[PDB]
C-alpha cells in the first residue's frame, strides 16, 4: 500500500503478457495438454541447458517440486506471523527469542 | 567434470567443486559457466583499475563531460560509487550501448557459439588490437591465460570487498575505506 | 660442471678442498640447470673479487693522499674517503655508474662475448670472459684486460695457476674491503685495526645529499 | 626482419623487442602489412627527426633567413628566440600553409607509389613526381624528395643499402636528440651533459598555441 | 613405528615411556608427527622471535598503524605485555591469514597426511626459492632429522620461556621478567 500502484500495474502486466505468450492458445484443462509431448511444467524455459544431461533431471525435478511445497509453506507462515505481529519476519524472530 | 583451466597452485593440480555445480548440467552449462567467469574477472579487472582511479588518485579527463548541464570531469570528485550517478543522463545510456552493441556481436558474429562446440571467451576485433599476444608460445599462452584466470578471481574478492566495507561495520578487519552506495543507482 | 669445483678448492687449498655447507651450488636460482649456477656463482665470486681488490686498493691510496689534476683536493680532504665519494658530482657519480654499466652490457653481450672465442658464462664459457674490444666504429686502442698487453702467449699451467691466485687474493681483498667498511662505520667492530675512522653515512648508499635527482632520493627513514 | 636489425646493430640487438609489435595485426591486414606499415612508420619518423633537428640548432644558433616574410605585420623571422615559441609566433596562415604542404606532400607519397609499403612495396621510398597529368602544372615540379638533380642515380645498390642503414640509425638518434632537446627545454634537471636551454613554452605537441 | 627422528640420546629406539604406541594406527601415528612438527616449527618460530625481541635486537623501523597511534618502540620489550600491546585489528588479521593458509594446507595436499601422503610437509608456504629442491635424499632425511631435534628443543625452550613468566625463578638461568 506505501508503494506507487502503476508499479503494481506495470508487474502485473509484464506478468500478463510473459504468460500470455507462454502458452499461446493453451490455457483451460481441455486444451493445454492436448498434445502427448506437453510435459507439466515445462514452458521451454532452460537457457542454460540443465535439462540436457539426463541423469540428475529426475534429482533436479525432485529438488524443484520439494522446494516449492516448502516455499508454499514458508510464505503462508512469513505472511501470516506479519499478519498477527504487525513487524517483519526477522523482527518478531528477534522478538521471540528476547529474554524470558 | 570441468577438468580444462583453471586448476594453479593453490588448491594443487585438481578442482574446486565443494559443491560441485558441475555433473548437475550438461556439457554447454559448463562452457556458460566458463563464459561468465571470465567476463566476471575482466569487468572485475577494470573495476578494481576504476575503483583505483577513482578513489585516491584521481587522473581525470581533461576538459567537460556534459557540455550542456555544465558537468565536469573535475566535478566528479567525490566518492567511487556516487561518481556514476553524476554522469548526465544520456552519458549512461551511450555506455551501456557501446557495452550491449559489444557482446550481441560478441555472442552473433563469433561463428561457433560457446554453448555448441566453441570456445568461451574469444574475440571479433576488441582484444590485442596492439598484437601483445603475439608470437609467444601456446605453453606461454596457456601461462598468460591462468595468470588471468587467477588475477580475475583475486579481482572478484577486491571489487567484493571495497563495496562492502564501510556498509557491513568491520568486515574487512583493515582500518581504511570509503563510504558510498553498496550496488549502483540501478544503471541508468 | 659439479666436479670441478672440488678439485679446484683442492688446488687453491690442499687442506680444506670443497668447504662449501650453503647447499646453493645444486640449485638451480635461475630454473636454468646446475652447469649455469655454477658458472654465475663462479662469475659473482670473480666479479666481487676484482671490484674488491680495485675498492681495497682505492681505499688504500686515497685515505691518505690524491692526485692534483685540477680541483681534485677538496673532495678528498673532506672526511673518510667514503664521505669524499658521497659529496662527489652528481653527474661525475653518474657517468662513473653508467660507464661500469656500458662495461657490463659489453660483458653480458653474446655477439661481443662470441668474437673473443668463448660463450656466456651460463652456457659453458669460463666465467669471466672480458671480450676484446673490437667491434664498434671508430678505433679504441686501450683494452680493459692487456691494455698495454703486460701479457703474452703465456703457460695454460701459468694461466690456471693466476686464475686460482686471483681468486683466493680476491677473497682475502673482499674480507679487507669488507673489514675496512665495517670499521668505518662501526667503531670497534674490527678488533685489530683502531686507526681508520670518520663516518661514512650508508656506505651501500651511492646518492646522498648532493646528488638531487628526479625524486626517489629520499635518504630519510633510512635503516642500520 | 632479423637480418635488417643485425646489419644495423650487432651488439645490443639481436632482436630487441621488449613489446611485441613486429608480428603483430594491425587492423587486421596481416603480418606483412603490419611490418611495412612499421617500417615505414621508422623511416618516416627518423627523416623528420633528421630534417627537424637540424632545422633546430639553425635556429637556435641564431640562423634566421632574409627578407620580410608577411611584409605588413612583423611575426617573421625576427619574432621568437626558442625554436619552439618561434613556431608557435607564427600568427595563423604560416602554420595552415605548411601543414597544407605537407599535406598534399604526404597524399602523393601514398598516391603515386607503385606498391603500397603494406602491399608489398619498399618502406621509405618516396614516388617519383608525375608528367604533365596533374592539374595546371606545366612541367614536372623538380624538387621531389628523393634525388632532385640526378644526382643519387648514379650509387650502386650496395651503396643504397648501407646509405638506408645509415638513415635508419642517424634517424633513430636525432630522434632522441630532439627528444633530448625538448625535455631540456621543457624540465630542467632532465637530459643532463648536453647544451643548456631556457625553460619557455608549453605543451609543444600542441600547434595552435 | 619406525619412522623418522630416532638416533642419538636415545641408543637409536624410541623413546615412549608411557604407552601412547600400540594404541595408534598408521593415521595415528601421522596425525603424532604431523602435530609434531608443526608444533615444532611453531615453537622455532616462537623462540627466534622471544629471543630477538626480548634480549636485543634493531626492531622492526616503522610505525604499526599510523591512525592509532601506537609506535613499534611503545609494545615493549616483554611479550604478553607486547602481544597485548598489537592492535586488536592486527590481532584479527594475524589469526585470519594463519587460518586460511591452513584451510589451504588442509584442502591442498593432494593426498592428506591421514590419508597417505606425508605428515608435515605441505607444498604450500614451504621453500619458494628451491634451496632444498635437489638435495640428495639421504641429506634430506640428515634435515629432517635436524629439524626434530631443533624443534623439540624449541618447544622445550618456548614452554621455559612461558613457565617463567608465569611462574618467577622457575628456569633458573632465565631471569623473572
Ligand atoms: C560468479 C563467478 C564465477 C564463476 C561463474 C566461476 C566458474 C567456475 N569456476 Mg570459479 N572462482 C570464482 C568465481 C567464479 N567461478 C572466484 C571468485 C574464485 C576465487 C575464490 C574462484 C575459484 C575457482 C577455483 C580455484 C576453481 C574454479 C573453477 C571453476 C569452474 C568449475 C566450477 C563449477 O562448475 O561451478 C561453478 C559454478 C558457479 C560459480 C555457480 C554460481 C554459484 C554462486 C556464485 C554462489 C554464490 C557464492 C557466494 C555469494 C560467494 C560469497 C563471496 C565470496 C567472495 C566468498 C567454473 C568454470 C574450477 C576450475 O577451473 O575447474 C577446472 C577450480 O579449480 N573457480
Ligand atoms: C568502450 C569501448 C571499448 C571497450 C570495452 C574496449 C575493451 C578493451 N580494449 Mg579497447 N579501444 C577502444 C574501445 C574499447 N575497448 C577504442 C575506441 C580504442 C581506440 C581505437 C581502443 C584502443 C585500445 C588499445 C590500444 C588497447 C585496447 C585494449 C583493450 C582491452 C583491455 C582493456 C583493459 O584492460 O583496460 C583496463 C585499463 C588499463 C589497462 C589501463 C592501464 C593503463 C579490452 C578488451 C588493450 C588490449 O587488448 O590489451 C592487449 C590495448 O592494448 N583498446
Ligand atoms: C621539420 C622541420 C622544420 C620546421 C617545422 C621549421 C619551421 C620553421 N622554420 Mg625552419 N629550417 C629547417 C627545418 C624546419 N623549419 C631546416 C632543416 C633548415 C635549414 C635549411 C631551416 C632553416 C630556416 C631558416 C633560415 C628560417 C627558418 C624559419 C622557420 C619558421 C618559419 C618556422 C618556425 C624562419 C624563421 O622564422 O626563423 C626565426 C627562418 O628565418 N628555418
Ligand atoms: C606435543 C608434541 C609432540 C608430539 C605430538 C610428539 C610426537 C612424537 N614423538 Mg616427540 N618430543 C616432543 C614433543 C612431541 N613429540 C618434545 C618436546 C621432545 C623433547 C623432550 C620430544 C622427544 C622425542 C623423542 C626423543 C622421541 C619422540 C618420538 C615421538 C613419536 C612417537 C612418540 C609417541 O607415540 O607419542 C606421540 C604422542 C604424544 C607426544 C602426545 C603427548 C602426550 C602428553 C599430552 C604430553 C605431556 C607432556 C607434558 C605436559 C610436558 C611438560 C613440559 C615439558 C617441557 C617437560 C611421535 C611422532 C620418538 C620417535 O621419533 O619415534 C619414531 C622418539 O624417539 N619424541
Ligand atoms: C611465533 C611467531 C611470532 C609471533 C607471534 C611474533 C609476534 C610479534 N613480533 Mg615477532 N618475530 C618472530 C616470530 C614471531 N613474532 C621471528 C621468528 C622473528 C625473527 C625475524 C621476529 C622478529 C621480530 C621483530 C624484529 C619485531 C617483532 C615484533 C613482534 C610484535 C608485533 C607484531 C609484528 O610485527 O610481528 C612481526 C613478526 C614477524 C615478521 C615474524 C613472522 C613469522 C613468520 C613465520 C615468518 C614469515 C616471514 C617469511 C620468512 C617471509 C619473509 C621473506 C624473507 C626471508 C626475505 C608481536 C608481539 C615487533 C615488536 O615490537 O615486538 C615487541 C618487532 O619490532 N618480531
Ligand atoms: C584477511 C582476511 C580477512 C579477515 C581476517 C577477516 C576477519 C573477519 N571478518 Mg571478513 N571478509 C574478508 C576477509 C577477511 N575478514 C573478505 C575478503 C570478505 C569478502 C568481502 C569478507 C566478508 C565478511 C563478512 C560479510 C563478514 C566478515 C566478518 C568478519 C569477522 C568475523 C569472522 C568470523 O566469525 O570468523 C570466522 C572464522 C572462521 C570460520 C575460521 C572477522 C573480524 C563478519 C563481521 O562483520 O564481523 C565483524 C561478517 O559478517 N567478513
Ligand atoms: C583484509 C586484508 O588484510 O587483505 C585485504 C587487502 C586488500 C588490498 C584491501 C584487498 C583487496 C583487493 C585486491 C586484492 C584486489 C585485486 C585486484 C586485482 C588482482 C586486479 C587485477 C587487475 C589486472 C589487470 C587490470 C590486468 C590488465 C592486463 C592487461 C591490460 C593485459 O593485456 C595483460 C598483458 O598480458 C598481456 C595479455 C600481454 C603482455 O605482453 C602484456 C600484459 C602483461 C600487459 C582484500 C581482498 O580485501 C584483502
Ligand atoms: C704474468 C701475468 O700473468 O700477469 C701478471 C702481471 C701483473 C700486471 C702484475 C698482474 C696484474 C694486475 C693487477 C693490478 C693485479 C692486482 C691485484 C691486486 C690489486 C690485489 C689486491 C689485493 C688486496 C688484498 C689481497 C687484501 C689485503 C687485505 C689486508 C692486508 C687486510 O685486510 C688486513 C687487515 O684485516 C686485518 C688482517 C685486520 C684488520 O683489523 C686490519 C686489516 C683490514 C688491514 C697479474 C695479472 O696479477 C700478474
Ligand atoms: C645525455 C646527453 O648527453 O644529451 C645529448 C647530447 C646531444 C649532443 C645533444 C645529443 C644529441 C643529439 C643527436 C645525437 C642528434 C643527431 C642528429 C642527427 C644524426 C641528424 C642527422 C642529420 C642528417 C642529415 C641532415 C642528412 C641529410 C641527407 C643528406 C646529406 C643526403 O642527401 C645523404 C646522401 O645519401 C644521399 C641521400 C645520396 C648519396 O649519394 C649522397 C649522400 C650520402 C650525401 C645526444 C647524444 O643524443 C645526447
Ligand atoms: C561509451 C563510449 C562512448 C562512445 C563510443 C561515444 C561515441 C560518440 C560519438 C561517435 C563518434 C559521438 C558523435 C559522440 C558525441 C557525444 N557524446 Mg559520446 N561516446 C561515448 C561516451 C560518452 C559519454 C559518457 C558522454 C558522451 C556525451 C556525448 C555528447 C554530449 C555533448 C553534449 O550534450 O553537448 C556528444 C555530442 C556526453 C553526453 O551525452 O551527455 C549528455 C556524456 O556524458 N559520450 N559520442
Ligand atoms: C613468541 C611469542 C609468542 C608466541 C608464541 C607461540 C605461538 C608459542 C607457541 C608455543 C608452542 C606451540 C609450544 C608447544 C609446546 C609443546 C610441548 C613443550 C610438548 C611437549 C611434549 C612432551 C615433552 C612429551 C613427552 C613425551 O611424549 C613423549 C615424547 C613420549 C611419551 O611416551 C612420554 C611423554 C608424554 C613424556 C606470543 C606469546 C604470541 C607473543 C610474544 O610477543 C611472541
Amino acid at each position: 500500500s506505501s508503494t506507487p500502484p502503476e508499479a503494481l500495474a506495470q508487474i502485473v502486466l509484464v506478468l500478463s503478457i510473459i504468460e500470455f505468450n507462454s502458452n499461446k492458445d493453451k490455457w483451460t484443462m481441455d486444451t493445454m495438454f492436448t498434445d502427448p509431448a506437453r510435459e507439466p511444467g515445462n514452458l521451454g524455459f532452460d537457457p542454460l541447458k540443465f535439462g540436457e544431461n539426463k541423469e540428475t533431471r529426475e534429482r533436479l525435478a525432485m529438488a524443484e517440486l520439494k522446494n516449492g511445497r516448502l516455499a508454499m509453506i514458508a510464505f503462508s507462515g512469513m505472511i501470516h506471523q506479519t499478519f498477527v505481529t504487525g513487524k517483519p519476519l526477522f523482527a518478531s524472530l528477534n522478538d521471540i527469542f528476547s529474554s524470558p | 567434470v570441468s577438468d580444462m583451466e583453471g586448476t594453479g597452485p593453490e588448491t594443487g593440480g585438481k578442482v574446486f567443486d565443494p559443491m560441485g555445480l558441475s555433473k548437475i548440467a550438461s556439457a554447454e552449462t559448463l562452457a556458460w559457466y566458463r563464459a561468465a567467469e571470465l567476463k566476471h574477472s575482466r569487468v572485475a579487472m577494470a573495476a578494481v583499475t576504476g575503483w583505483a582511479w577513482v578513489s585516491s588518485g584521481g587522473p581525470l579527463f581533461p576538459g567537460y563531460l556534459s557540455v550542456e548541464q555544465g558537468v565536469t570531469f573535475e566535478s566528479l570528485g567525490r566518492d567511487g560509487y556516487a561518481a556514476w550517478a553524476a554522469v548526465p543522463e544520456a552519458g549512461k545510456f551511450q555506455i551501456l550501448g557501446v557495452i550491449g552493441i559489444l557482446e550481441i556481436l560478441s555472442e552473433s558474429a563469433v561463428k561457433p557459439h560457446y554453448m555448441a562446440g566453441g570456445t568461451p571467451g574469444k574475440v571479433p576485433l576488441l582484444w590485442d588490437p596492439l598484437g601483445f599476444t603475439a608470437k609467444l608460445s601456446p605453453e606461454t599462452l596457456a601461462r598468460k591465460r591462468l595468470a588471468e584466470l587467477k588475477n580475475g578471481r583475486l579481482a572478484m574478492i577486491g571489487v567484493m570487498s571495497l563495496v562492502s566495507a564501510h556498509f557491513i561495520p568491520n568486515s574487512v578487519p583493515l582500518l581504511p575505506g570509503s563510504v558510498x552506495x553498496x550496488x549502483x543507482x540501478x544503471x541508468x | 660442471a659439479m666436479s670441478a669445483l672440488p678439485e679446484l678448492s683442492k688446488k687453491l687449498n690442499p687442506v680444506l678442498g670443497y668447504w662449501d655447507p650453503l647447499n646453493l651450488a645444486e640449485l638451480n636460482f635461475w630454473g636454468a640447470g646446475d652447469d649455469a649456477t655454477v658458472g654465475f656463482l663462479r662469475h659473482a665470486e670473480i666479479k666481487h673479487g676484482r671490484v674488491a681488490m680495485a675498492a681495497f686498493v682505492g681505499y688504500c691510496v686515497q685515505s691518505n693522499v690524491h692526485f692534483p689534476w685540477a680541483p681534485f683536493n677538496s673532495i678528498p680532504t673532506n672526511i673518510a674517503p667514503a664521505e669524499q665519494w658521497a659529496q662527489l658530482p652528481e653527474a661525475a657519480k653518474w657517468q662513473i655508474i653508467l660507464f661500469v654499466g656500458f662495461l657490463e652490457v659489453y660483458s653480458e653481450h653474446s655477439f661481443i662475448l662470441e668474437k673473443y672465442g668463448q660463450k656466456h658464462y651460463m652456457k659453458g664459457g669460463k666465467p669471466g670472459f672480458f671480450p676484446d674490444f673490437d667491434t664498434m666504429v671508430h678505433p679504441v686502442p686501450l683494452n680493459l684486460w692487456d691494455p698495454l698487453k703486460a701479457y703474452k702467449g703465456a703457460s695454460a699451467e701459468r694461466k690456471a695457476d693466476g686464475l686460482l691466485k686471483e681468486v683466493n687474493n680476491g677473497r682475502l681483498a673482499m674480507i679487507g674491503i669488507m673489514g675496512f667498511c665495517a670499521e668505518a662505520r662501526v667503531p670497534g667492530a674490527v678488533p685489530a685495526l683502531s686507526n681508520i675512522a670518520h663516518y661514512a653515512g650508508d656506505p651501500m648508499a651511492p646518492f646522498a645529499a648532493n646528488f638531487h635527482l628526479p625524486g626517489f632520493a629520499s635518504x630519510x627513514x633510512x635503516x642500520x | 626482419s632479423k637480418e635488417e636489425l643485425a646489419t644495423a646493430l650487432n651488439p645490443v640487438v639481436g632482436y630487441f623487442d621488449p613489446l611485441g609489435l613486429a608480428t603483430a595485426d594491425f587492423w587486421s591486414q596481416g603480418n606483412e602489412a603490419t611490418w611495412g606499415w612499421l617500417r615505414h612508420a621508422e623511416i618516416k619518423h627518423g627523416r623528420v627527426a633528421m630534417f627537424a633537428f637540424v632545422g633546430y640548432i639553425a635556429q637556435y644558433n641564431g640562423l634566421h633567413f632574409g627578407f620580410p616574410l608577411s611584409l605588413p605585420e612583423s611575426p617573421s623571422y625576427a619574432a621568437g628566440l626558442t625554436p619552439p615559441e618561434q613556431w608557435d609566433a607564427l600568427p595563423l596562415l604560416a602554420k595552415a600553409q605548411i601543414f597544407t604542404f605537407i599535406g598534399f606532400l604526404e597524399f602523393w607519397s601514398e598516391l603515386g607509389m607503385e606498391t603500397h609499403y603494406m602491399k608489398g612495396g619498399r618502406p621509405g621510398d618516396y614516388p617519383d613526381f608525375p608528367k604533365a597529368g596533374v592539374i595546371p602544372v606545366t612541367p614536372v615540379k623538380v624538387f621531389n624528395l628523393y634525388d632532385p638533380f640526378g644526382f643519387a642515380g648514379k650509387r650502386s645498390e650496395e651503396q643504397k643499402a648501407k646509405g638506408l642503414l645509415a638513415e635508419i640509425n642517424n634517424g633513430r638518434a636525432a630522434m632522441i636528440g630532439i627528444m633530448a632537446f625538448l625535455a631540456e627545454q621543457k624540465i630542467p634537471g632532465s637530459v643532463p651533459w648536453g647544451p643548456h636551454l631556457k625553460p619557455y613554452a608549453g605543451e609543444v605537441m600542441a600547434p595552435f598555441m
